[PDB]
């Protein structure tokens, strides 16, 4: 049998930083 | 492809004469010293800067074996076929030495292997390193092999592969002198009308690359054959669903009959029209449409108009004159004053009269919720403006983007201020970028922003005087259609005291509504029992008793 | 240094702290000086903090990495601090190297409870890189800011940014040197340039104001040329002394409260 190179997916799921706002 | 097909690059062609031509054609000279002159040249730059054409131009000018390689073509479905294809590329070059390999779009297959989360992809990168090293050792002395690589994303390359290119050539965007040479090489096989001024064509294409200039030639060619299609439509219209649909149907009917197109020359008017039809690749996104406002829409403000012509419109149109006296090609203008007095209006005339590129920012439009994405937008804003100089950046209501830096100021909004400080005046140059700011609160703008080199000059756009209100009212009236003697009386009336430019426009609107009420009542009377809507002097009387000034505290903004 | 006028004392401190040890490492090693410096240039805006940092980066003949404010910040977790760590990795492997942090207060604010974590993790990363367990010798760091008091107090210590140099407003005789420098590099003679710079209407002018004064004088020259050229048509521009007179009337200092930056 021949072994083949296949393209697949990934999960990744990076986490991003955020900026907030405050009251007086 | 041919060496004549590549133009505008002369320093690049000077280097390649000793880094590509000499190793391949001067083989005997290298063998005298017993030196293996196996070279590797990496071409990088903006897309469209003739990297692929340069490689093919110099590949026919040398006459040695040439192996054009495209990166996706060396990928196979079998486990070892992908790496074997790359191995055969360098093996064939050694067998055909002297030879020239062109690895176009090398960043597709030679990306960083720390992020290439596969096994084939990491082994493809390692196979190229081995291939580029076999060339330096397996070739006979005096028969060198040069590897050419072109990529517009050189940062994606693996550092272990990027180091194997001894020479890197940065083919940037063509200059004004370079664009003239490219245009001549694109039109050298065409029939021109002998009045083509390539100096003017190069001057009217500030942010164009070689591919963009090809579209101008392509667009200009279609202009010459435009008149030969109307003569073809005339033969079809007179032979026998809007007009454009008829053309596509008449030409569809005569799909088996063809008429020879007479040969025509491309005039200078067609070329000047072709430039307008072609948008530069750098102008595809991020740039605003030029406002329709001209100086004919702006009444009074002669002092403001003169300052904006000497600071922006002047140096843009004829930078040669302003360079001799020692004026940098960059201006920073801060328009401020009470609302409604013409700050945005006068900044849309400058964007239109200067005939330069225009980017408009609507207050805090660049702010983003993520940590670095709001400062990145500011940095990207000046990258597009620099690449398409001259460009006018207009910040409307700018006090919301550069608030004065205090302890109580938000940390996230203090980074945007400091980002603009470096972009306006820092280490990098912003020559060719003209910045206009409009705000009602100049004191709420950071004091570092309001310094020469960032926003040098502050132009106060205040309430019009009694004489100025006559010029503004006439300007508003004549651009929207009473005569002029009545307009002077209306504008000079004491009821118009404190009126701004927006109040005079509101006064005219209230006069038109009074006209429609008069038309409504009179139309019913003369239709049931028994017209032309025109603003009469009696309608102006109703508006004067209805409209009140909007800037109720002029000194709040005059400070 | 031919583009920099006055600032004789600032030039000496930069030559002794950075330009010196870069060119003669053996001499400074003999007396016991570590081959690394941290300098914070502070003062009112427009007075030449970036200008002298660009002269040091050019006259030292060393490698140069310029950081424009908070351009290292990334939206992903750990990437903002990874860029800072990668920044010093490049500088160390290519020593001697000069790192210029322009508008540094945007990258190292004081660690308060309201500073959030994304920006506080960058301050601490810069603390370890400048002075920590690792070795950063051969890396010379320059910072420029208008707000030195808004920088973390840990950053402003010997070992990270040991020395602070105040680049303030020019004096009466310093404006003469700056105006001559600006005019010489952008071509009135020199006796007239003293009168323009010593004029009381130039009181409080910074280096950017004198450059704006010369541009205002140049613009006044073109207005004079346009009026004369049109008259000759109907009936080589040079900045004359009458152009400086009306340039001195339309230019005001851009630092209204210099004591606020001291
Ligand atoms: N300097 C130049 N002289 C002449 N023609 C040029 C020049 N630069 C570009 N062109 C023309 O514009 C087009 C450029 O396409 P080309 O394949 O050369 O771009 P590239 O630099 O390889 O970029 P990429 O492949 O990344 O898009 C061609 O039609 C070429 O004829
Ligand atoms: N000098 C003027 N000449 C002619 N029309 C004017 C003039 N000033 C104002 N107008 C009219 O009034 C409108 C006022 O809008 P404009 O955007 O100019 O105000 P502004 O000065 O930017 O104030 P704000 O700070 O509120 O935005 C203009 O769009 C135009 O219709
Ligand atoms: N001492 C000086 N000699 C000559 N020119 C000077 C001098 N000081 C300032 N200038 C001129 O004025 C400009 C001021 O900009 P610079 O980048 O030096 O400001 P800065 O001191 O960093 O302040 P900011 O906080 O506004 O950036 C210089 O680029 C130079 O053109
Ligand atoms: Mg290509
Ligand atoms: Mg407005
Ligand atoms: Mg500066």
């Amino acid at each position: 049998l021949l072994l083949l190179l296949l393209l697949l997916l990934l999960l990744l799921l990076l986490l991003l930083l955020l900026l907030l706002l405050l009251l007086l | 492809m041919s060496i004549l097909d590549i133009a505008g690059v002369d320093d690049t062609l000077q280097r390649l004469l000793k880094e590509v031509w000499f190793p391949l054609r001067g083989g005997e000279a290298c063998e005298k010293m017993g030196y293996r002159y196996d070279n590797g040249v990496l071409l990088h730059g903006p897309s469209g800067c003739g990297k692929t054409t340069l490689a093919h131009a110099i590949a026919g000018s040398i006459g040695v074996a040439f192996i054009p390689v495209s990166a996706p073509s060396v990928i196979g479905g079998t486990s070892g076929e992908s790496e074997k294809n790359i191995r055969d590329v360098f093996d064939e070059a050694i067998r055909l030495a002297p030879c020239l390999i062109f690895l176009d779009q090398i960043d597709a297959i030679a990306g960083r292997r720390e992020s290439a989360n596969k096994g084939m992809e990491s082994r493809i990168v390692a196979e190229i390193m081995n291939g580029m090293d076999r060339i330096r050792q397996n070739t006979p002395l005096g028969k060198n092999v040069v590897v050419l690589a072109a990529t517009n994303r050189p940062e994606f390359l693996d550092p272990a592969i990027r180091r194997r290119f001894s020479v890197e050539i940065d083919m940037g965007m063509p200059s004004e002198r370079a664009r003239e040479q490219i245009l001549r090489s694109l039109t050298r096989d065409l029939s021109l009308a002998d009045d083509i001024n390539f100096k003017e064509l190069a001057k009217m294409t500030p942010g164009y690359v070689g591919s963009d200039l090809q579209y101008v030639v392509k667009a200009a060619v279609s202009e010459s054959f435009q008149a030969n299609i109307d003569s073809l439509l005339a033969q079809a219209r007179a032979k026998h669903v809007s007009q454009p649909q008829r053309d596509w149907l008449l030409l569809e009917a005569h799909r088996d009959e063809e008429v020879s197109w007479p040969s025509t020359k491309i005039t200078m008017e067609q070329f000047r029209k072709a430039v307008s039809l072609v948008q530069p690749a750098s102008k595809r996104e991020g740039f605003s449409t030029i406002p329709d406002t001209t100086w004919s829409h702006v009444g009074a403000l002669e002092d403001v108009r003169k300052k904006l012509e000497m600071s922006i419109i002047g140096p843009i149109k004829n930078p040669e004159l302003f360079t001799r006296v020692g004026i940098k090609p960059a201006a920073g203008i801060l328009l401020w004053g009470p609302p409604g007095c013409g700050k945005t209006l006068v900044a849309k005339a400058v964007a239109n009269e200067s005939k330069a590129n225009f980017i408009s920012i609507k207050g805090p439009e660049l702010l983003n919720k993520y940590v670095g994405e709001s400062e990145r937008a500011v940095r990207q804003l000046f990258s597009r403006a620099k690449s398409s100089a001259p460009c006018i950046l207009f910040f409307d209501q700018m006090d919301a983007l550069v608030p004065r830096r205090d302890d109580s100021l938000s940390d996230a909004s203090a980074r945007v201020v400091n980002t603009l400080l470096t972009e306006l005046d820092g280490v990098g140059d912003r020559s060719g970028i003209y910045v206009i700011g409009a705000t009602n609160r100049p004191d709420m703008i950071d004091e570092a922003i309001r310094r020469p080199g960032r926003l040098g000059t502050s132009i106060y756009v205040g309430l019009p005087s009694a004489e100025d209100r006559v010029k503004i009212l006439k300007t508003l009236y004549r651009n929207t259609v009473t005569t002029d003697a009545d307009l002077e009386k209306v504008a000079l009336d004491l009821r118009c005291t404190g009126f701004s430019g927006a109040d005079l426009g509101n006064l005219m609107q209230a006069a038109a509504q009074a006209c429609l009420e008069r038309v409504y009542t009179q139309r019913q009377q003369k239709r049931k029992e028994g017209i032309e809507p025109v603003i009469t002097m009696e309608d102006w009387e109703k508006a004067l008793n209805e409209v009140k000034p909007s800037v109720k505290d002029p000194e709040k903004y005059m400070h």
